[PDB]
């Protein structure tokens, strides 16, 4: 406690009673001169002194402080997920027992959880003699933290139910099983520093910590000053600290950066610096003025960043925080490396999908981060390989038990928000439609979980080029017959990408000979026309249901009146039924007092905007504002936000 | 058993695990099957669309294709978590709103 | 089993858990690894020496005989390459060893010269010592003490204790390790292991102890495995001399010839026994829960979170009032003392003490406010009270109490919190040192505790506002006076210039540490971390909650929170901790009434539940207390509270 070392890189002295002996080697690091002072050896001590001094980022004191580049750089190949590389440094004979350290922390980062615990068995044995007892302590804390890991997986995984797969794939044999609780009948953890030489108590105090079962509440508890509202900061030495934290536990080879304490505290506490650095912009624009500060926020994010959210977000937490911290007003900073990382997570997992060598343990932990970083994506901007790289990966090789086709038409849609769609990505989708197309060929029907399925990929593509006809399920569908029904439904789904005489030979096979075909026909689209046969069977509809005087179908035509698609005035002598019928029939002639607002929020921005350009305006202008008088609804105060004022 | 329901009111409708023993018109006797609402603003086609969400009927876990939608004569409503008779519920909470479809299993926002 | 078979079991895994067990490992143990034994070696020499053996002359003194007289005759060099013909070998660790490690032994005693048990530490340090050079130079504080001599340095005669003229000059040759032996055994609990009740060191170790007094010792635990079960006679005999003995062939069966079931028998009884609670009958479920839980009777509230680091995450105490199985594979005592809880007639099932002792366990869970299982737990209410007059502020009728005498340690602690808080810091150090001073007659020391960590605190506050004063000085005060001392704060400098916090705790006895196990979070910021991560989790859920519009209409998922800070309020201000001044603390209350409020707000106005579901959902409603108002008063800024009004 003689200094305090502010993590800027300054020292300063608090407790120190006796000679300044930090002033005094800073001193001697400063100037030149003093060299040549020392007896040889301590010169030699001196250069390490400094050299280690250097590596650490230890510079001068707090009144000599020349500014601070505080720049962060982890070189650890687990960090940055260059998993191949790993990979090929594990097959490689050791020459050093920090080498089978490393080996072995690899191995239990990709998944070979036995293999590690045979390497951190092979090392505590061989390194119990010298004088780097270090090795051996941080040896038995992984040895125990990766058996407590494999308990905890075979406990939540292997049994207690799973969908994914029927059996477990034999998450480690009984053989490897049953024999580490013999070897860990009574370990505790608590008293294996304290049998430890009293030297190494003596040197290694610092170690003691990771011995406990948390060692992170300090952090957690300081974490508090970010949510103070009053007008370095705080942010800036927060974030330091947690970079020194990151690069400590994971330069060091430590497993415990893969617990869920780590987890959330990294959650806790991005979650907490963004809200804040929202907080300030929020109060800076409403206090002085618009755009005076640039229109850009303070918190500037580079790789590193990008790196922690992608690995230690769940999907829930990245949705609330994008829904509560707007992150489009705030801009990206390093796209280079970010690209890379993508790319080269997009191989990773197109090489797991195509080698069949699903490592469970580790494919469990790699689909989150991979689910959470292609998620993230949105807001990065890439080149055309790269872009079309992920997509192939995305929409090809990622296992469906994850993503299905609504989930993966979401993330492609977000993908693509600041990119658009040139011709690759296009033929891309155009491989899939015709791959979906083929696997439809047989009691086979797909299964999502939104409600989206494979036409909306047609329609994005409609949406953003209106000029395309695909050759291959043309020809596809120029053979196919009537024998199938399931495969012909398909086609129909996606009737607006197929070449002319496709197209007549679909149109052949759609037969409008009722009302509920028609309408049957218009939940897809298929009839985008209004022949006057249609609209007599709409016609002759309204009769019966008006001499026959449950749910509703009478407003889909009413919609439909209402946007023009029917040009005949036949169905005003239908009044008296229901009261939308003569709202979207006879907009002069409605009673407004039978109206309810709750129609309001089944309309679709179309409708919305029909609505709000047509004079009608200030009734429900008014309704709705004694609406959000009364209660203070969110969808109701958007639909005055956006539309109608 | 009431504890579990939860009323939304970005679509205005209620979630509730709960189990529909529907009856179809003309005889048609379905079996047990819940509802699934999807709230999607954001959409692309144009024209022919007259809504926002996507409602959809899902039978012992797999989909069914609609053909004529009017079974408006109840269910036979079950909580399958200890198999309670919340038919009454449903009925007697259906005509106090407008939404056609009061009850939903669970909904999803893609906002 | 037998009544004093299961208390020995009983005494041996109290002692390991609390670290102090011993284990005095024999030569049958190693002849298990089929290691040669010393009979072989015997017959080898006399056949060496005269040509032909004979099995009838063949006694316990010729043993230690015949090896001196070959020594004697041959010499040196034929003795020590007989010894390395017959020694050279290696051989397989045994189960044996494993399972004797696997019980944590504090030390480990040997006679053997092998190296077995050295091979069988399976990742665990032990300092060996054989010579007498080896004791002062120690590297740790865990001895393997190999009393005769292994070979490590070699395979010489010299360095082993085998021969007459070895065992008579043992004492003259080897002082400093008879003496560890001797103060190991005095010390700590030892379990002798591979040893025969004829053997002479055990007789050597019963005649040593027949010197010392009769109850200045604790008699050790020995270990019978022999083919026939022991007679009355002797085992009266043998207890009589203060050796307590457990037999192997009386509880199992088995044929003559047969040794590794014995010992794996009792060793895995002995494994399996630490984990297992010995409970069957109400008296001893009630006994054992009063045990661990009287030692909390000091203190006048315990918070409902961290008491399952009392029972060892046996059983999750959920904050509102109801308690679930987690770990607890053996008997359920909490579902028994339940049971008794809910059936008057089965009260009468203990004796008088017992009886009380249910009576005072009723009050305290009572007061402490935990009520029964997650299934029996129906719709109860708690409510919320603080008897300090330190909370409510009444600054008159404190003062009052200061000026009254003192009666009491308990009083004087009172006092010395009451005047802290009333600002004048130095009477409060004053007071609290000599508090300290004079709980010197204590059985507890719980009071002792908590009064240094309080006056570590007083002393961190006095110096924190002493530096602070003099930034504001200028400005807002403009007298710039500082309301202090020099001769005071040196003073107090030079107390306070070598207590370090960190290992204050660890330097309390050991009882302490086995009992108060809980009061340790109370030494650092470790106390606000079990809550304070749970409350940033349940934001990121109400604030999610809030953007989506929905309004359930079940129990508040925010009444977690509520009942959480109040029972941390409770553990702050009826313990009468000063912790309660801090700055973390007031930030946590602000963030907790924040949300509170904020929720409440959101959920005061809804739309379907007054016009469509207005035959239920009615439970919604924040009342706002007087204990509210005083919580928002206490921990909160100007610009705080105008934001929430803003908000």
């Amino acid at each position: 406690y003689d200094y305090h070392f502010e993590v800027n890189g300054t020292v300063v002295r608090h407790k120190n009673k006796g000679f300044g002996y930090m002033e005094r080697f800073f001193e001697l690091k400063e100037s030149c001169d003093e060299r040549s002072k020392l007896s040889k050896k301590q010169y030699e001590r001196f250069n390490a002194l400094f050299n280690f001094f250097e590596k650490n980022g230890v510079i001068c004191m707090a009144k000599d402080a020349g500014t601070l580049n505080t720049s962060i750089e982890i070189n650890s190949l687990a960090y940055h997920g260059k998993y191949d590389v790993m990979k090929k440094f594990i097959e490689e004979q050791s020459v050093s027992i920090e080498d089978d350290y490393k080996k072995a922390f690899f191995l239990a980062c990709l998944g070979r959880w036995e293999e590690s615990y045979d390497l951190y068995s092979n090392i505590i044995l061989n390194s119990i003699d010298e004088s780097n007892g270090c090795v051996y302590y941080l040896s038995q804390i992984n040895r125990y933290r990766i058996y407590q890991s494999i308990t905890q997986a075979v406990t939540q995984f292997n049994g207690l139910g799973l969908l994914t797969f029927g059996r477990h794939y034999k998450p480690f044999t009984d053989e490897f099983l049953a024999r580490i609780e013999r070897e860990m009948t009574n370990f505790n953890i608590d008293d294996l520093f304290n049998g430890m030489p009293f030297e190494f108590q003596k040197k290694y105090k610092i170690l003691e910590f990771l011995s406990d079962n948390q060692f992170l509440y300090d952090d957690t508890v300081k974490l508090f000053e970010l949510t103070n509202k009053v007008r370095m900061s705080s942010d800036i030495v927060v974030l330091l600290r947690l970079y020194d934290n990151l690069r400590f536990l994971y330069e060091n080879c430590l497993w415990s950066v893969s617990f869920h304490e780590f987890h959330q505290y990294i959650r806790n506490s991005m979650s907490l610096l963004i809200e804040k650095a929202e907080y300030e912009r929020t109060r800076d624009i409403d206090e002085l003025g618009f755009s005076f500060f640039g229109k850009k926020s303070g918190f500037f994010m580079e790789y590193y960043d990008f790196v922690n959210i992608s690995r230690h977000f769940k999907i829930d937490d990245i949705k609330n925080l994008e829904r509560s911290c707007s992150i489009d007003k705030i801009r990206f900073g390093e796209q280079e490396k970010i690209e890379e990382y993508l790319v080269g997570i997009a191989e990773e997992i197109t090489k797991q999908f195509s080698a069949n060598g699903m490592n469970v343990v580790f494919y469990t932990q790699f689909i989150s981060e991979a689910k959470a970083a292609l998620y993230f994506a949105k807001y990065v901007k890439l080149s055309e390989e790269g872009l079309g790289k992920i997509v192939k990966a995305l929409l090809f090789y990622f296992p469906e038990r994850d993503l299905d086709i609504g989930k993966r038409y979401v993330w492609l849609e977000r993908l693509t928000k600041c990119n658009e769609l040139p011709k690759s990505i296009i033929s891309i989708i155009d491989d899939f439609l015709v791959l979906q197309a083929e696997k439809h060929i047989q009691n086979y029907s797909e299964v999502s979980s939104n409600g989206l399925y494979s036409r909306d990929y047609g329609a994005l593509i409609k949406h953003f080029e209106k000029n395309f006809i695909s050759k291959r399920l043309s020809e596809i569908t120029l053979c196919l017959t009537q024998d199938k029904q399931k495969q012909i439904d398909f086609l129909f789904k996606l009737l607006p990408l197929l070449s002319t005489n496709a197209k007549s030979h679909l149109l052949s096979f759609k037969s409008v000979e009722n009302i509920n075909d028609l309408m049957n026909g218009i939940r897809i689209g298929l009839i985008d026309e209004f022949t006057p046969e249609h609209e007599e069977l709409i016609i002759e509809y309204l009769e019966t249901r008006k001499v026959n005087y449950s749910n509703d179908y009478m407003s889909t035509f009413g919609i439909w009146y209402f946007l023009e698609e029917i040009n005949n005035s036949k169905m005003e002598e239908f009044i008296g039924m229901d009261d939308q019928y003569d709202f979207f029939v006879d907009p002069e002639n409605f009673d407004y007092k039978k109206f309810i607002p709750s129609w309001l929020k089944n309309y679709n921005d179309k409708l919305l905007g029909k609505i709000a350009g047509n004079k009608m305006k200030h009734h429900v202008i008014e309704v709705l504002k004694e609406r959000v008088k009364n209660s203070n609804d969110k969808r109701y105060l958007e639909i005055l936000m956006n539309y109608f004022i | 058993a009431t504890h579990d329901l939860v009323y939304h009111s970005k679509i205005n409708t209620f979630v509730w695990d709960v189990e529909f023993d529907i009856v179809l018109s003309d005889s048609k006797e379905l079996n047990k099957c819940y509802f699934v609402k999807c709230f999607n603003p954001y959409r692309i086609n144009g024209k022919c669309d007259f809504a926002v969400s996507s409602i959809d009927i899902f039978s012992e876990g797999k989909r069914l294709l609609i053909e004529n939608e009017f079974n408006f004569k109840i269910t036979k409503a079950v909580h399958v978590a200890t198999s309670k008779d919340v038919t009454e519920i449903v009925l007697h909470l259906s005509e106090r709103i407008s939404s056609p479809f009061p009850i939903v299993k669970e909904v999803v926002y893609l906002d | 089993l037998d009544n004093n078979v299961v208390e020995c079991i009983k005494e041996i895994t109290e002692s390991s858990r609390n670290g102090k067990l011993v284990f005095f490992v024999g030569a049958g143990v190693s002849t298990l690894s089929d290691y040669p034994q010393w009979w072989r070696l015997v017959d080898k020499y006399h056949e060496e020496l005269y040509g032909s053996p004979k099995k009838g002359n063949y006694s316990s003194d010729e043993y230690l005989r015949i090896p001196q007289i070959f020594y004697n005759v041959k010499g040196e060099m034929a003795f020590d390459g007989i010894l390395k013909d017959f020694f050279q070998v290696d051989k397989p660790t045994n189960p044996i060893h494993d399972k004797i490690l696997a019980m944590n032994p504090a030390h480990v005693i040997t006679t053997n010269y092998d190296n077995l048990i050295d091979t069988a530490c399976r990742g665990k340090y032990f300092s060996v010592i054989s010579a007498e050079e080896d004791v002062a130079n120690a590297t740790s504080s865990r001895y393997l003490l190999k009393v005769h001599g292994d070979f490590r340095k070699g395979f010489k005669g010299e360095n082993v204790v085998l021969k007459e003229d070895d065992y008579l000059n043992y004492d003259q040759n080897y002082p400093l390790i008879s003496n560890l032996m001797k103060t190991i055994i005095a010390t700590h609990t030892i379990v002798f292991i591979g040893y025969g009740l004829g053997d002479y060191n055990i007789n050597m170790l019963l005649n040593w102890v027949r010197k010392l007094q009769k109850d200045s010792f604790h008699k050790p635990f020995f270990i019978r495995t022999d083919p026939s079960p022991i007679e009355n006679e002797t085992l009266i005999y043998y207890e009589n001399k203060g050796l307590r003995i457990i037999d192997a062939a009386s509880l199992i069966d088995s044929n003559e010839y047969d040794y590794l079931e014995r010992y794996s028998a009792v060793m895995d009884l002995l494994i399996e026994s630490q984990e297992n609670k010995f409970i069957t009958k109400d008296d001893e479920v009630i006994d054992y829960i009063y045990g661990k839980i009287s030692p909390l009777f000091a203190l006048q509230y315990i918070r409902k979170i961290d008491l399952k680091h009392v029972f060892e995450y046996d059983y999750h105490f959920e904050v509102n009032g109801t308690v679930v199985r987690h770990k607890n594979k053996g008997f359920g005592y909490m579902e028994r003392f339940f049971e008794l809880k809910e059936s008057c007639d089965e009260r009468s099932k203990l004796s008088k003490k017992q009886y009380e002792r249910f009576n005072a366990l009723f009050n305290f869970f009572e007061k402490n406010g935990v009520i029964c299982m997650a299934k029996d737990a129906g719709t109860l209410n708690t409510s919320i009270e603080i008897n300090s007059l330190a909370y409510h502020g009444k600054y008159d009728v404190m003062k009052k109490f200061i000026e009254e005498q003192s009666v009491s340690i308990e009083d004087d602690y009172k006092k010395a919190f009451f005047l802290a808080c009333l600002g004048r810091w130095e009477e409060s150090y004053d007071l609290y040192s000599n508090i300290i001073l004079n709980s010197i007659d204590e059985s507890n020391g719980c009071v002792y505790y908590l009064s240094q960590i309080n006056r570590y605190r007083i002393y961190q506050s006095i110096t924190q506002a002493v530096t602070q004063f003099n930034g504001l000085g200028l400005l807002t005060f403009g007298r710039h006076y500082k309301p202090f001392t020099d001769e005071f704060l040196a003073r107090i400098e030079r107390e306070m210039t070598n207590f370090n916090i960190d290992d204050l705790f660890n330097g309390m006895p050991f009882e302490f540490q086995k009992k108060y196990k809980i009061l340790e979070f109370l030494s650092d910021n470790q106390f606000l971390y079990d809550d304070t991560v749970k409350l940033f989790e349940l934001t990121n859920k109400v604030r999610s909650e809030m953007s989506e519009g929905s309004y359930s209409f079940g129990m508040s998922s925010d009444i977690v929170v509520l009942l959480r800070l109040y029972d941390n309020l409770r553990f702050l201000y009826e313990n009468c901790l000063w912790s309660v001044s801090f700055h973390e603390f007031h930030q946590y209350i602000r963030n907790s009434m924040s949300l509170l409020i904020e929720k409440a707000e959101y959920e005061r106005t809804r739309d379907i539940d007054e016009l469509g579901f207005s035959f239920f959902g009615k439970k919604s409603g924040f009342f706002m207390e007087y204990y509210d108002f005083v919580n928002i008063s206490r921990h909160f800024k100007i610009d705080d509270i105008k934001n929430l009004e803003r908000s």
